[PDB]
RNA sequence: UCAUGUUGCCAGCACGUUAUGGUGGGGACUCGUGAGAGACUGCCGGGGUCAACUCGGAGGAAGGUGGGGAUGACGUCAAGUCAUCAUGCCCCUUAUGUCCAGGGCUUCACACAUGCUACAAUGGCCGGUACAAAGGGCUGCGAUGCCGUGAGGUGGAGCGAAUCCUUUCAAAGCCGGUCUCAGUUCGGAUCGGGGUCUGCAACUCGACCCCGUGAAGUCGGAGUCGCUAGUAAUCGCAGAUCAGCAACGCUG
RNA sequence: UGUGGAUUAAUUCGAUGCAACGCGAAGAACCUUACCUGGGUUUGACAUGCACAGGACGCCGGCAGAGAUGUCGGUUCCCUUGUG
């Protein structure tokens, strides 16, 4: 299709920041493998609860893992029952002492990935795609200081054999404009008939941030 | 040309073969040298992959290696 | 940038050894694409060789040769009504100078002397006197542009 | 890129020359580098995500 | 003498780290050489971005390797200990040469 | 002049006269002319019969020459065929011997590009 | 003295300047050895050709980067800006006659998928 | 422009005395990059609706979006990717599973495409002159020295490195001599010996080295492509996948 | 060099003007292999869950064997009494 460069893949050195930050001399590949393993470990159980972000920073080789979730209580249930179990699992898997950091997103669903998560869960919930959309789309804009949205979906929508697509735009969302701060979120629901990909572009504003 | 191949399993097989002064068709999987002159008289059934095609070892057999002494590239490419 | 007006051109400096724009344009046209200093040396030695074989200033000899090769009418390749009708057009001085020098270089590299220094010197001489390939091509192009005057009033 | 082939390349070889890359994340053995040890199709997708601390767009 | 070769992927991050190292050195008390940026190091690696054959529209990946040189002269134990005691960014690597 | 049997043309330098021979090439021309004492610049016309004899003896004694290069190249070619080697099989099918391109290129071996129907 | 920085494609020259009988000090060479092309001679002397200071003024050049013609142009630009530094009235004359304007025209960025920048490869579509 | 002197440059200074900033010191200058300034028709004149816009001049390094990049709205062609990956569905579950042996994947009587080499004297051979930057480098640069025709062998300094290796970074170019417009000192095929290294092993199935190879091709037919300035074009260097290289490739 | 056509055990597969053919393939003597010939494993090379024996497995070696694989040589549990 149209060569839409990833807004986070295009303004990663202009407006948005990297999820991970550290320095490594002749140590890059193993750090990448550790990041991939940790992100794979926190993939399904966290997304079922409504996880939003996963940052992995590196202190003096001990630990720095932050997970930003959209609902407290599931990631951290009874004190030590859930958070400590997954912390110990990370300590066993990764050859480091893991002081896992879990923080809660201050608002309801307002991230492009979060909106995609909700949309895909609704589509898997047998609800009217349209409803799901509009509903979750209304539940998308949110983002207090919100200015624009672009909700896209593709794949076997509603379980049909045709890989149909939908596009919805709201307000200013200049993708080309570099002072855009457009958050990108892609999530694929695994329906009984196949898979449905969901794209969310969230244009916060025209701020340069420089 | 520091050192050519020795055919370690084939080397032991050929040593056992010629130490008893008995000539046997060695179903030789090895295909990476006939550099050693002691192979003369041993019917190397070269395992070109499809079968073990016999190859004989001569005096001027040195300088090139054991593999497609029995060809493995069956080719006609024109009508056949 | 055609279709929008006249195209700006790179300015040309005069030769350091000689000091003439025609000399430098000849240098850049004899310039085999990739080397200039060696091409400059070749065109130099060709111009001195023309100098002793003429006894005059090589810049003036090159001017005389260019005048003996400069065209006046050019023929384009416009297709009119599915038939090749040749429309002669008056040549601007810069275009005529470029055509003359391009012909001079093309027939210089054609000659069979030991070096293209000698080949270019001989081409310069044969264009100055009026007995070279460039001069006969100048004659032939004018002959052909005059032989098709019936199509000359199209004014394109 | 069969899981058997992935384990095969991950298993010890009996010769020092049998070792090759066979990018583990996806399974593509060709076009795998040393500085990252991955394939191109996964490299682009990881890089566009911003999770890599330092890679960005080049423009000079 | 201690050659604190601090290296960071961001010019402003390394600039701030070098300034904080210089300020810590000055507060404890030691000589400081002005910030000397090492030139760069650049690797250009190209990628054919396509699940299959699409040789058109490749993409080349870069990285910024900013290096600052502050040649701290006459260090002190309260400076050397503070060198490794705290490093808030933890994204700037210090080579002690 | 007179040599092993490869002509030395009237307007070729001594190394240049040598370079034509299968036995001697430009680099071997330089080597031989340095070992014997003949200039790489002097012509075949400026050559001396005593120098001819000395040069012929030196090349036939210390260099693989026309006959020596033939008895080397072709004998070892047929040697690698007679051992069944695929270098020999590259030779047989008109292929480059080191396994380089035979699919479309290698015309000097298989023969020029052609055209089938 | 006064030093001038002449920047070329990748040829940058730092030149010390001093009034005196015209001298031309390169990196261990004179002017008649570094530029045997007999063309860059008047090219580099062009700032000295314009304002008559070829022999009344001096040049101690130290070059870094670039090649023969590029360092010739870098030395030429050093001469021009040096003439600016010596006589302020030389700057308007050089600007009017054409000087003191650097050329950003360098070998441009190579475009991916092309043999050279602004060079599409030859092709024959089927 | 400010800052900035180390590993870097070295005018202003000394010490090298050969090995060059190389060294002590030197911020002065790039250089090195942190910040900033500086093209915004900034000023003026001219048409134009008194408007845009346009032209021209001037200040200006940049002039009329400075330049080079980085910008893919809506959608476009079931183009391509279940062999990057998951994926709905079908099939085997004891095989299409599965490890290994060997081969092929490099095979060729050809068609096409793309390139290097040429087809020369602008050049071939031989020798001398001076300039690149980016780099890349820890089991990698790996040098000096040497055996070596030359691979290659030692060998490890300085080297996680503006320091040391890549040469104190080239080639084309400059010069001198030859060659004398030719199957040529073109041009390299082509293969043979012997080795040389990596590699368990280089026949398919690496490359290189000493030698020799001297073909076609004497600038290309129909027809065709690219290129608006650092552009066409030439030459050289480096980087990646690379233990060995098919790379004349790709990225610069 | 790659593609098409043809052999082949494979000459792996797809891509077939734009948008295939100096392509995925920024690297095929084993490997890459996806193909074939042949020899082994078969809850399998790889795993997960239920057991059931269990204190062994598993390792360091020898041998045969193209090698997979198999033979055993020697170690033989660490929990804490439920058994893991």
């Amino acid at each position: 299709m149209g060569q839409k460069i990833n807004p986070h893949g295009f303004r990663l050195g202009i407006t948005t920041e990297w999820k991970s930050r550290w320095y490594a001399d002749k140590q890059y590949k193993d750090y990448v493998k550790e990041d991939v393993a940790i992100r794979k470990l926190l993939a399904t159980g966290l997304e079922r609860a409504g996880i939003a972000d996963v940052e992995i920073e590196r202190t003096r080789d001990r630990v720095r893992v932050d997970i930003h979730t959209a609902r407290p209580g599931i990631v951290i249930g009874r004190r030590g029952t859930e958070a400590d179990r997954i912390r110990a699992d990370l300590e066993k898997l990764t050859g480091k002492q893991v002081q896992l950091n879990i923080l809660e997103v201050k608002n309801p669903e307002s991230q492009a990935q979060l909106v995609a998560q909700g949309v895909a869960e609704q589509l898997s919930n047998r609800v009217a795609f349209r409803r799901a959309m509009r509903k979750a789309i209304q539940s998308a804009m949110r983002q207090p200081n919100v200015k624009g949205i672009r909700v896209q979906c593709s794949g076997r929508l509603g379980g049909a054999e045709m890989s149909r697509s939908e596009f919805y735009r709201e307000g200013r969302v200049p993708l080309h404009t570099l002072r855009a701060d457009i958050d990108y979120g892609l999530y694929e629901a695994k329906t009984t008939f196949g898979r449905i990909g969901v794209k969310v572009w969230i244009y916060k504003g025209d701020i340069v941030g420089g | 040309k520091k050192g050519p191949f020795v055919d370690d399993h084939l080397l032991k097989k050929v040593d056992v073969q010629n130490e008893k002064n008995t000539k046997q068709v060695i179903k030789t999987w090895s295909r990476r040298s006939t550099i050693i002159p002691d192979f003369i008289g041993h019917t190397f059934a070269v395992h070109d992959g499809r079968k073990h095609v016999p190859v004989f070892v001569t005096e001027a057999m040195v300088g090139h290696k054991l593999g497609e002494f029995a060809p493995t590239r069956t080719f006609k490419g024109h009508i056949k | 940038m055609p279709r929008k007006g006249p195209a700006p051109k790179r300015p040309l400096v005069n030769d350091p050894v000689y000091g003439s724009q025609l000399v430098t344009q000849l240098v850049n046209k004899v310039l085999l694409e990739g080397k200039k200093s060696l091409a400059e040396r070749i065109v130099y030695g060709a111009l001195e060789q023309a100098r002793e074989k003429t006894g005059t200033d090589p810049v003036v000899t090159l001017k005389r040769a260019l005048d003996n090769v400069k065209p006046a009418l050019e023929v384009r390749s416009r297709r009119v009504g599915g038939a090749t009708y040749q429309v002669p057009v008056e040549v601007r001085p810069d275009r005529s100078t470029t055509l003359a020098l391009r012909w001079l270089v093309n027939f210089s590299r054609q000659r069979r002397e030991k070096t293209m220094v000698e080949r270019l010197a001989n081409e310069i001489l044969d264009a100055s006197n009026g007995l070279g390939a460039s001069v006969k091509r100048r004659e032939d192009t004018h002959k052909m542009a005059e032989a098709n005057r019936a199509f000359a009033h199209y004014r394109w | 890129a069969k899981k058997a082939l992935v384990h095969k390349a991950n298993k010890k070889p009996k010769f020092a020359v049998r070792a090759y890359t066979r990018c583990n994340k996806c399974g593509r053995p060709h076009s795998v580098y040393r500085k990252f040890g991955l394939c191109r199709i996964c490299l682009r997708e990881m890089a566009h995500a911003g999770e890599l601390p330092g890679v960005q767009k080049s423009s000079w | 003498k201690i050659r604190i070769r601090l290296k960071a992927y961001d010019h402003e991050a390394i600039d701030a780290s070098a300034r904080k190292i210089v300020e810590t050195v000055t507060r404890t008390g030691a000589s400081v050489v002005g910030p000397v940026p090492l030139p760069t190091e650049k690797n250009v690696y190209c990628v054919i971005r396509s699940p299959h054959k699409y040789k058109d529209s490749r993409e080349h990946f870069e990285m910024r390797t900013h290096k600052r040189l502050i040649d701290i002269l006459d260090p002190t134990p309260k400076t050397v200990d503070a060198l490794m005691r705290i490093d808030l960014p933890a994204s700037v690597d210090v080579n002690i040469q | 002049a007179r040599l092993v049997g490869v002509d030395l043309p009237r307007d070729k330098r001594m190394e240049i006269a040598l370079t034509y021979i299968y036995g001697i090439g430009r680099t071997r021309s330089n080597e031989i002319l340095a070992a014997t004492g003949i200039d790489k610049n002097m012509r075949t016309k400026d050559l001396t019969d005593d120098q001819v004899t000395v040069l012929r003896d030196y090349i036939e004694g210390n260099l693989k020459v026309e006959g020596d290069l033939r008895r080397e190249v072709q004998a070892d070619i047929r040697r690698k065929i007679e051992i069944g080697c695929y270098q020999g099989l590259r030779h047989r099918r008109g292929l480059p011997v080191r396994g380089q391109r035979t699919k479309t290129n290698a015309r000097t071996r298989k023969g020029p590009k052609r055209t089938i129907a | 003295p006064i030093q001038t920085v002449g920047r070329r494609k990748e040829a940058v020259v730092r030149v010390r300047l001093v009034p005196g009988t015209g001298q031309f000090n390169l990196d261990g060479r004179t002017l008649e050895n570094y530029f045997p092309n007999k063309v860059h001679q008047q090219l580099i002397k062009a700032p000295l050709v314009t304002v008559d200071r070829v022999d009344q003024f001096d040049i101690y050049a130290h070059l870094d980067g670039g090649g023969p013609s590029g360092q010739a142009g870098a030395l030429r630009l050093a001469i021009a800006r040096a003439l600016i530094l010596v006589q302020p009235e030389d700057r308007p004359a050089l600007k009017k006659a054409g000087f003191l304007t650097r050329d950003p025209r360098a070998i441009e960025r190579k475009k991916y998928g092309l043999k050279k920048a602004r060079k599409a490869p030859q092709y024959s579509k089927r």
